[PDB]
RNA sequence: UGACUGCUCCCUAGCAUGCUACUACCG
RNA sequence: GCGGUAGUAGCAUGCUAGGGAGCAG
């Protein structure tokens, strides 16, 4: 709570990841050894190894799925469209993605008619369409965080508003599991940034 | 709990895919949207309860044309059926009332 | 299912049955050709009845051991790219001034969100209008992060080229607007 | 009148769609633009005015060869 | 169905052991007349309905299989379904408005930018030949879209602005016919 | 470009259980 | 005689997995 406060004074281009040069194989990478929120202060990890002749799998892994890497080797970006921090970029060109309208799906509109649907004036009337959008709505609807603002919460009364939420939540019962009983519904979801190019949830639930 | 007469509509008419449209291919759908558009059916004002009666016979037409189309161009077609539960409101009736 | 050991049995034990009705001699024949037959189909009771579940299980097991194949090597696709992005997205780090920028901090530690901002080579400026456009990348050189830097290209929505000379208020209203300034870090 | 109108607006949109007018920006901006103006339009005739425009959009090319295609 | 050679048999056994209970005869023949039905009527009724299960997987896989011809046909004439419904939905539609402007574009008259709506902003306009121009054309209106555009150019092709006064049916044969007539709202 | 989570219908496959008859073989 | 158990079909229930689609936040 108090470093929520104390943390809008200091500047903004000095938190996030930290980095620092590590060699494997004698090669120089980035790579994020910790991080700088505006809560929780300052946190180190605690398994970095200096050097390495190999990575293995897992390695590979959480290393390409960081920041530091793309970030730190991208052109820089300046973005006079919103008021959020920007950071960097990665292609040359920017892409505009658009939303297409629906389909219409004539014969049940006809048919509909027939019995006497759309009479002007009845009490049902179409309004779910499917709505189009231009170029840049993507990033005219990411800005709209410029709502989210810096709070202090009261304390005095959330140590103890934590209570009773935890009283209610009291019935229940949990603990971590292993990696032979987890459940997982449809497995050719989207894997997120680094990874979907190169396939779904799954091959990376395989391997 | 019913929904919004202009929503089951509305999800009726405009689809996403040149797929969706066609409906004998997609007869699936109307059976969920019947589910759906069921407790309508006991509603007091009226057009609301054309909509159910409206979805049953969509589904009527859509399959009895479905079959003999998919006849000619065979030579045979449909012979056992127990379908005809599709477009009677007893089967849609079953998933309101507590026993399962 | 028509080649198993008892197969032989069966067949000698009704083959015989069959000549006795081509003789067709007492009812101890029929005996004999019923507790043979009866005992030599209790053979098959489980020869072509186990077997039968043998190769269920063996074609089984084997078309999962295949499927495992497959996932074993897409594993190493996977590896082989991953592998192959890094060691092709490193040799543009610019390795200089971030060279000096590591070796000059506490120890190695330098929040992310200044690597570009010190050490980047281009910078790329997405502007939304023109009465924002002049309030900055006017001209052909601006200055932003303190280092000079020079406009060299733009291009806009569709992504084509104008030249500097058009961006005024009276040709304003005919550009693609996002226009997409494209400079570099100038000494 | 009114629905007839909105879904042939909505069969228009994706018509246009099909030309690739989704690659000339702001031409694809007034299109969107009117296309939901129409969708949410409470009176009638407000509706036929927009459509009107929305139509000329597409006229002005050569791709949807009006002569044959209106063969009634 | 009868056109199995199991049915035969049990026909035969049906036959046989009907003609002895009728007849009458014996418990000998009989208990031979079961051992010589029930093995008949078990080799029958078994495969009499594994090829009533047979027959239906056929007819659902292949009305499965024409739901994907269909499909993959469907999705690949959408450029066309989707015209021609439109000028269906068009004609059902009607107005002198439109209908104007889909007359006028089966001709010559066809804008080279949006129809504006204010009553202030300009359009163009592609006029051919000195007729369908006759027709709309006249003074300083132009009328269009159900609106009266009043003139304030005209043009040619490679762009001398003519007037307009010079233009009849005879002098007119003397001019880059496809003007731009511009205008503004009434 | 296709997020997490919950409920529901429909069509295949497999296992279990029972239900099932006809054959068996033994007491 | 009555049961035994074993193979064969048939039905139901349930569980599993894979497939198609719909709704809610
Ligand atoms: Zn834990």
């Amino acid at each position: 709570n108090f470093n929520v406060l104390f943390s809008t004074v200091f500047p903004p281009t000095s938190f996030g990841p930290l980095v620092r040069k590590i060699f494997v194989d004698g090669v120089p990478f980035v790579v994020s050894t910790g991080y700088h929120f505006r809560e929780l202060g300052v946190v180190h990890n605690q398994d970095v190894n200096l050097h390495s002749s190999r990575l293995s799998f897992k390695e590979l892994l959480v290393y390409a799925a960081d920041p530091a890497m793309h970030a730190a080797s991208g052109n820089l970006l300046l973005d006079k469209r919103t008021t959020c921090f920007s950071v960097a970029a990665l292609t040359n060109n920017v892409a505009f993605q658009t939303v297409k309208p629906g389909n219409f799906n004539k014969d049940f509109y006809d048919f509909a008619v027939s019995k006497g649907f759309f009479k002007e004036g009845s009490s049902v009337e179409l309004k779910h369409f499917f709505f189009a959008q231009d170029g840049n709505a993507a990033i005219s609807d990411y800005d709209y965080y410029r709502y989210n603002l810096p709070t202090m919460c009261d304390i005095r009364q959330l140590l103890f508003v934590v209570e009773v939420v935890d009283k209610y939540f009291d019935c229940y019962d949990g603990g971590c599991i292993n990696a032979n009983q987890v459940i997982v519904n449809n497995l050719d979801k989207s894997a997120g940034f680094p990874f979907n190019k190169w396939g779904k949830a799954r091959l990376y639930y395989d391997s | 709990p019913y929904p919004d007469p202009s929503r089951i509509l509305g999800a009726g008419c405009f689809v996403d895919d040149i797929v969706k449209t066609d409906g004998t291919l997609m007869i699936e759908r109307f059976v969920s949207l019947a589910i759906d558009a069921y407790p309508l059916t006991k509603h007091p004002n009226q057009e609301y309860a054309d909509v159910f009666h409206l979805y049953l016979q969509y589904i009527r037409k859509l399959h009895d044309e479905l079959t003999g189309h998919m006849l000619d161009m065979y030579s045979v077609m449909l012979t056992n059926d127990n379908t005809s539960r599709y477009w009677e409101p007893e089967f849609y009736e079953a998933m309101y009332t507590p026993h399962t | 299912f028509s080649s198993l050991p008892s197969y032989a049995a069966f067949a000698t034990a009704q083959e015989a049955y069959e000549q006795a009705v081509a003789n067709g001699d007492s009812e101890v024949v029929l005996k004999k050709l019923k507790k043979s037959l009866n005992v030599a189909k209790s053979e098959f009771d489980r020869d072509a009845a186990m077997q039968r579940k043998l190769e269920k299980m063996a074609d089984q097991a084997m078309t999962q051991m295949y499927k495992q194949a497959r996932s074993e090597d897409k594993r190493a696709k996977v590896t082989s790219a991953m592998q192959t992005m890094l060691f092709t997205m490193l040799r543009k780090l610019d390795n200089d001034a971030l060279n000096n920028i590591i070796n000059n901090a506490r120890d190695g530690c330098v929040p992310l969100n200044i690597i570009p901002l010190t050490t980047a080579a281009k910078l790329m400026v997405v502007i939304p209008d023109y009465n924002t456009y002049k309030n900055t990348c006017d001209g052909t050189t601006f200055t932003y992060a303190s280092a000079l830097w020079e406009i060299q290209q733009v291009v806009d929505a569709d992504s084509k080229i104008v030249q500097l000379s058009e961006i005024s208020m009276d040709n304003s209203p005919n550009l693609a607007w996002p226009l997409i300034v494209t400079a570099l870090r100038a000494n | 009148k009114m629905s007839d109108v909105k879904c042939t607006s909505v069969v228009l949109l994706s018509v246009l769609q099909q030309l690739r007018v989704e690659s000339s920006s702001k031409l694809w901006a007034q299109c969107v633009q009117l296309h939901n103006d129409i969708l949410l339009a409470k009176d009638t005739t407000e509706a036929f005015e927009k459509m009107v425009s929305l139509l000329s959009v597409l006229l002005s090319m050569q791709g949807a060869v009006d002569i044959n295609k209106l063969c009634e």
